[PDB]
Formats: C-alpha cells, structure tokens, sequence
RNA sequence: GAGACACGGUCCAGACUCCUACGGGAGGCAGCAGUGGGGAAUAUUGCACAAUGGGCGCAAGCCUGAUGCAGCCAUGCCGCGUGUAUGAAGAAGGCCUUCGGGUUGUAAAGUACUUUCAGCGGGGAGGAAGGGAGUAAAGUUAAUACCUUUGCUCAUUGACGUUACCCGCAGAAGAAGCACCGGCUAACUCCGUGCCAGCAGCCGCGGUAAUACGGAGGGUGCAAGCGUUAAUCGGAAUUACUG
C-alpha cells in the first residue's frame, strides 16, 4: 500500500489530499497554523506544536509539502518534501515505525496518530 | 659584437634540458612501485616525507612524492606521475597522481579535493 | 553563463551603485550600501594598483552582466575597430539588445529586460530576436510584439523609466511599446564615473 | 579531359560552390586551373545566388574543356534570366 | 502528476580486478555487492548487461589496471519494472544504453533487488549492508 | 600500357600466418569500419548514392567506405539557460564578538509574474537540378522518317528526417561547479595540530596564540566548466640585426 499526501499549510490551517495511484482518495483539515519552515517542519517532526499562530485574513501565505507513505515488509516510512518529491536528493524530514499494515486504512491510522487530535475525520471520494 | 664577427660566427642559443627528463614530453606516465619507504628533507626542515621508487614504462627509475596524508601505496602498486619536484628531498622531481590507477584519493579531504582524487562529499 | 546571487552584494562591494535592483525604494534602505559584504566588511584595506583596475573591469562587466569570456571578446572588438578604444568599448556594450531593451523603459533592470529578450518578447524590425548579446543597430526599430503588450511589469517598468534620465539617442513610444535606435551614444552620453582607460590598461598587462 | 565541374566549399548543411576548371583527374576540392564563378544553392533573395564568368568560359570551351551537367543548367540560367 | 516509486541508483564499476556494485537509496550507499566480471571491451560490458552472461571473462592483468564505469537505474512501477543503464552518467532525456523491464510487482526496494539480483544470476556475492 | 617499374597486378627471394591426401599450395588494412597489442591518450564492423565529383555506356543506368550525412567524446571555439520583480520579523540556524552586537543578508521564505531551452502535441521550408514520358516547331534528308535542337504538357526523384524553423500545452518546475585567499597576487578570521602531520612556482611556512598546514564561517577569481601536468613563444635588452 502507498498514499501520497500533498499537504499546503496556509494561514486557515493545514489541509491534507490523499492520493491512491493518482486518485484523490480522501481529504481532511487541521486548524494548525504555523507560518516558519523551523514550527512547521517542527510540528511535522514531532507530530505537535503547543501555540499555533494567528489567522490573518489580510495576508494568505502558502507553504506545501508533500509525504509518500510506503508500507514496506517490516516498516512504514514516511519521507515529506518540501515544494516536491525529488528521489535522488535526501528528504528533507526522515521518519520510520516499527510496526506492519495490511492496509491504506492502517497506514492512515499511524499518519493519524502520529498527528494525534489535530485532523478531522476523513472525507472520501 | 662586430657585423663581420657575426657574419663567421652567427649567435647561438641555450638548449635548454627538461627538469622532468623521465616524462618525455608526456604529460603523464605509468610505473610500478619498486619499494615504498620515507626519506627527511635536508635543512631547514624536518620530518618524515612520503616518497616511493618507480620503474616506469619506458625504463626508467625515478623516485616519486606521495603528497597528502596517508596513503595505500606498497611494493608492485601501479601508479601515475605527472612531474613537479619537491623543494627539499635531493633528487625527487615527480609527483604521484592521487586518486589514479592503484593510488587512492586522501580520507576527509573537503578542500582542494581535486588536487587529491576526492569525490565530492554527497548529503 | 549568468550571475544568480545576491544582487546589492555585488554594489556593495563596487561601493557605488550598479542599478542591479528596480529603484522603487533607495538602494541605502536595503543594504549597508557603504559597507563592504561579509564579516571583515568595516575593514577598508588599500587597494594595489592592480586591484585598482581590476575593480574599474568587475564594476562594468557587473553593470552589464557580462562574463570575462565574452566581454574579453569585447575588447578585441573595441581595439581592432577605428578610434578610441576606450570608447569602442562602451559603444558595444550599450548597443547590446538587453541593454537597448532597458534604456527604453520595457524594463524595470536589465536582468528583467534580458528574461524578456530570452523569452522571445521582443522584436527587432518587426523579427523576433532572442538573444541578449545581439547588436542593434542605428535606425533600427525594437518593439514588444502583441502577445506581450498585455503583461503588467512591461506598464510597470515604463512607469519607472520616467524617473530615471532620457536617453538622447532614443526615442521610445509608450503607447505603441516600440522604440528607435537613431545613434550610438557618445562617451558623454554615458556615465562619467566609469573610467576606461583602467580597462584597456589591464587588457594589456 | 580538362572540365569545368562544381566544387563543394561551404558549412555543412549550407554548401557553397565555386565554378571551377579543373583537370577531370584531380579531386573535386583539390587541385584546379580556373576559378570563374561561384553558385549558392540555399541563397537568399535580393542576393546574387549564381554569378558567372562566361567570357572565359567560352575561352575554356573553345580549347575544348567539356561542362558538367549542373553547370550546363547554370548557364540556362544565367543567359535566359538575363 | 507525478512518477515516484521505489527507486534504486546502482553505480556498476567494471575494472581489472571484477564488477563492483555500489547501491545508492536517496544518495545514501545502502549496499555493497561484488562480481568476478572482468571485461575490458564496451562491446562485451554492455553484451554482459544486457543478456545477464558472458561466457568468457579477459585476463586479470594488475600491472595494466583499467576502469569502466555505469550507472543503473532501477524503477519499480506499479506494473512492471524498470531498468535503465547509462554509460558513466545519467542523461535521462537521451535514450538509456541498456533497456530492461519485467511483468512482475515488487513493493519494496528489496523486492526491486531480487529482480537485478536475478537477472544476473550466480554472479554476484551476497549484500554488505551499512 | 598514353601513362607504372603498379596500395586491393605479375615474377623471384626472404620472414611470418594458414591449407594439405606431405607431393604441393594460399596470403599482405600505412582504403573504410573493426580486433589484438603498445600507450597518459584519440571514436561506429552506422545510413545513402538524394547532392557534388569520378569510371564505363548513345543513353537509361550500373559502380563509387570518394563524398554527403548519422553515432560517440566538454577536445576546442561560439551562443544560450539554470528564472524575473518584490520582500526586514534584518526570522531561524551557522560563524564571529570587546557579549552591546556583527555577519551570512533581499539572501531565504512569503508575494506577484515570465516560460527561452529541455519535455509533450500539432504544423512545416530548403538542399532538386535533372532524368523519363508526350507532343509542337526548326534543323538537315529522297522523305512531313530517324536523329538533334528549342518550347510546351503529364507523372514523378531526399540518405539526413520524427530536418531547420513555427504554433500550442503545463509548471519555477528539469538544470553550478572548480580553484584560490603570507608576499608576488584580487580575497581573513576562528578552531584543530605543535619542526609532528603536512605545504611549496620562487622567497619560504610548521618547535603552543599559524591570515602559509587541516577543517569551518566569510570572501576573491573563473563558470558548463575549473584546476594540475606536459609543451612552445613572451616577459629575457639573459646571443643584443633592430638591441
Ligand atoms: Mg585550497
Ligand atoms: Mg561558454
Ligand atoms: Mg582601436
Ligand atoms: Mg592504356
Ligand atoms: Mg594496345
Ligand atoms: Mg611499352
Ligand atoms: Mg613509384
Ligand atoms: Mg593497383
Ligand atoms: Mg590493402
Ligand atoms: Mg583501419
Ligand atoms: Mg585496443
Ligand atoms: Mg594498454
Ligand atoms: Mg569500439
Ligand atoms: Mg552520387
Ligand atoms: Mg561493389
Ligand atoms: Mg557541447
Ligand atoms: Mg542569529
Ligand atoms: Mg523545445
Ligand atoms: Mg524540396
Ligand atoms: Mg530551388
Ligand atoms: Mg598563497
Ligand atoms: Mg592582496
Ligand atoms: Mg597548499
Ligand atoms: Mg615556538
Ligand atoms: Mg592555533
Ligand atoms: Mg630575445
């Protein structure tokens, strides 16, 4: 199972589309606004950030990352690109589990824990 | 000086010998280690300088630098040297080419790594 | 083939002001335009005649942006033609097509105007021309072909134009976005800090 | 024989040609008698594509030089244009 | 859209002494892997890379080395596997050397292994990992 | 043989390689490719006679590794690209610090734009002149045949080639390294090290505060290249004719 999630954090939150071989498979939301690429990456490493930044309506501001979740035998890794995937050069944030899916569902449970609390459920298409 | 002297005896020029006679005109050249062993400067200086003695293709026996820090260089290596003296070791006038043929490139080197056979650090 | 750095870093270090950047705001309100780059900046050692000339090179070859390859390919050119060869040098550099392009106004700094000729935006005598380094000539006609007229920094950069000094040897129309190139401009016409001679000394070293 | 032929003399893709008299044994860009004209094949118009010297050429084939076929076509031109 | 898979860089050494293969994994040496491949022609280099053999390799010659370098793409689509060879560099928009592709899915990069691996059956040591 | 004492002719001898029934026979890449070897080191056993040229032929045509092109190689020269404008919380982190700050630095981000080239799709010059079929007239001739000459018609002739070039599409995406920073010589500090390890074109540096060694931050010079080595002239008026 593979999931490709373009994720734009902007100044009303984050937004996660999840992609299943090119198919827009799911959507969700978080209220998580972080404007630096330290908190972002931060929250992205960590899974959590204590003080979120303020919402400007007069200024949007539009930072996109991209995770690829591959379940391989033994561990699933999820390795976030900032603007774009690029395999040949090292990835920006590198993560790793201990843990084995039988499915995108499952694989959607650990992206999910490991951002615990912040993403509504999951609007699917 | 005189026109008349010139005209029996023209001007003559210096022909002018190579410091690098074992070359050949050759920019490069290959050889096999003979023996690899250290050797100290003559004055002002002191220390254990890197030196090895080479047979090269054409006959030829000269003795060879090996700059940089360690090296991986022993008995029957094949080698390119590429001509330079070096100061102060009486009677060295080429130096080993890192990182070509047997001889490898200098560990850790970030600066001047051409000059040495070191790849560019990948991250 | 370019320079793709800090732009002010670069004027900084000329200690005069290149025009690398489009003049909305003034030079000293985004850099320490006195100061040297990097960290012994304050530190204003003497300059060796050699340095001396070569500073006087980098200083146009930056105004320009040219590299040492092609603008060593300048003076050749400069020094085989009749006449003052300092002033042969300048009268090249000014009749380049990415420099035209920016005197006329269609440009807000001339690495903006040399992306427009690149980008097949410009036309010479009513042909597209492509390439930066390309001579104009005197009575020659360059112009925005239509497809351009319509972007928003070409309005933009006509604006600024008329802040800058008109060049005489010009007659731009900003309404039809078309120019004429009548002459090669003198020496006069051209700044009077830059020193020629320092170039065409040091390309005889 | 002594010919008058065509010898290759420009870039690639963009040939040039020289009329030329030359001994037939000779090589087409090698040693020649006479150079009496050139012939452009890609030229531009408002350009002289073909120019001819037919006062010595007539001279050659009157001492009996043979022309070669692309150069027999030349000089239809060269008279019926003019 | 975008085209990222499991991907393999594998930098093909041929010198006097054999066939060195070194494993990249996004620009990280993941893997090391010998072979005792000696062919000095590019005829018989790109030969052996293709159908997978040789029948029979030069002489060792160490007073004589040599060095003969390619690059090996390897690409696990969702369908089939890919396998470009380049030689001594990448040129991605020029056609590959040496072109090879599989029916079979490998999900992970080891399964994508198991396909060069198998392809050049009985020549190549077993893994050093790091 | 007009022409050779003949690159892919003959004869003899010699060395080498091969075939043999052992008696005897065959061969010559310094043609184009290619192989082995030598070397620091130099490419594909590609396509086509479409063009130019050559041989033979009345011609059609046949032949042509000449030639025209294609492949490989940063080997050189030349052009272009790797974005443009804005942007001070002068962010973070790095480095330095007289702990005040400084610098990296408008640089990044963020914002607003542009799409050369590469990629994809569509269109599309020129290199082609001839030749062949027809007729018409003229020319000679007994002949309004035949032939030749000159016009006019009708079908065609491209190896390169998925040509150059042009249009459309999406998106800043696919695209920066190398040497140097004691003086000569453009560019300076911290740390490691301790006459060691090392550097070096020359002068020289290193024995505890190294701008010279090694790493880092900053900088200078070149740039799809950059360094080193070899080689020649220069500077050298240091063979001086000029001098
Ligand atoms: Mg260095
Ligand atoms: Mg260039
Ligand atoms: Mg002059
Ligand atoms: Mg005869
Ligand atoms: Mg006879
Ligand atoms: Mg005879
Ligand atoms: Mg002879
Ligand atoms: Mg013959
Ligand atoms: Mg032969
Ligand atoms: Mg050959
Ligand atoms: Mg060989
Ligand atoms: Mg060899
Ligand atoms: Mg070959
Ligand atoms: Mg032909
Ligand atoms: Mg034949
Ligand atoms: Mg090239
Ligand atoms: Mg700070
Ligand atoms: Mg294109
Ligand atoms: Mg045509
Ligand atoms: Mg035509
Ligand atoms: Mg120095
Ligand atoms: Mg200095
Ligand atoms: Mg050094
Ligand atoms: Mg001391
Ligand atoms: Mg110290
Ligand atoms: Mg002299």
């Amino acid at each position: 199972p593979t999931l490709h999630i373009l994720l734009q954090f902007n100044h009303r939150g984050l937004e996660a589309r999840i992609f299943r071989h090119g198919q827009l498979w799911a959507e969700t939301h978080a209220e998580v606004v972080l404007r630096s690429k330290t908190k972002q990456i931060s929250f992205l490493s960590n899974g959590s950030y204590p003080s979120m930044d303020a919402t400007t309506p007069l200024n949007p501001w539009k930072s996109t990352y991209q995770a690829v979740l591959r379940a391989e035998p033994h561990r699933v890794t999820m390795d976030v690109y900032h603007k774009r995937i690029r395999p040949f050069r090292l990835p920006l944030v590198q993560k790793e589990w201990r843990t084995c899916e039988e499915n995108v569902f499952g694989l959607y449970h650990v992206f999910e824990t490991h951002y615990a609390g912040y993403f509504s459920d999951l609007l699917i298409h | 000086a005189t026109v008349n002297q010139l005209v029996r005896k023209p001007r003559a020029r210096k022909v002018a010998k190579s410091n690098v006679p074992a070359l050949e005109a050759c920019p490069q050249k290959r050889g096999v280690c003979t023996r690899v062993y250290t050797t100290t400067p003559k004055k002002p200086n002191s220390a254990l300088r890197k030196v090895c003695r080479v047979r090269l293709t054409n006959g030829f026996e000269v003795t060879s630098y090996i700059g940089g820090e360690g090296h991986n260089l022993q008995e029957h290596s094949v080698i390119l040297i590429r001509g330079g003296r070096v100061k102060d070791l009486p009677g060295v006038r080429y130096h080993t080419v890192r990182g070509a043929l047997d001889c490898s490139g200098v560990k850790d080197r970030k600066q001047a790594r051409s000059k040495y056979g070191v790849k560019r650090p990948k991250a | 083939a370019r320079y793709l750095g800090p732009k002010l870093k670069l004027s900084r270090r000329e200690g005069t002001d290149l025009f690398l950047k489009s003049g909305v705001r003034a030079i000293d309100t985004k850099c320490k335009i006195e100061q040297a780059p990097g960290q012994h900046g304050a530190r204003k050692p003497r300059l060796s005649d050699y340095g001396v000339q070569l500073r006087e090179k980098q200083k146009v070859r930056r105004i320009y942006g040219v590299l040492e390859r092609q603008f060593r390919n300048y003076y050749k050119e400069a020094a085989r033609l009749k006449g003052n060869t300092g002033e042969n040098l300048l009268a090249l550099l000014e009749g380049r097509l990415d420099n035209v392009v920016y005197r006329m106004g269609f440009g807000a700094t001339r690495a903006e105007a040399r992306q427009l000729v690149s980008h097949k935006a410009i036309m010479v005598n009513g042909r597209v021309v492509n390439i930066a380094s390309y001579q104009v000539s005197p009575n020659d006609v360059v112009s925005i072909r239509e497809k351009a007229k319509k972007q928003s920094r070409v309005k933009a950069a006509l604006e600024l134009a008329e802040q800058r000094e008109k060049p005489t040897w010009l007659e731009v129309d900003a309404g039809k976005m078309e120019g004429t190139f009548k002459r090669k401009p003198e020496r006069s016409d051209l700044s009077a800090d830059i020193n020629e001679h320092l170039i065409v000394e040091l390309y005889s070293k | 024989m002594v010919t008058i032929r065509l010898a290759r003399h420009g870039a690639k893709k963009r040939p040039f040609y020289q009329v030329v008299v030359a001994d037939s044994r000779n090589a087409r860009n090698g040693r020649f008698i006479e150079r009496v004209g050139f012939f452009n094949p890609i030229a531009s118009e408002k350009e002289e594509g073909t120019r001819l010297d037919l006062d010595r050429i007539a001279h050659w084939v009157g001492q009996g030089a043979t022309i070669s076929d692309r150069v027999a076509a030349l000089i239809k031109e060269v008279n019926k244009a003019a």
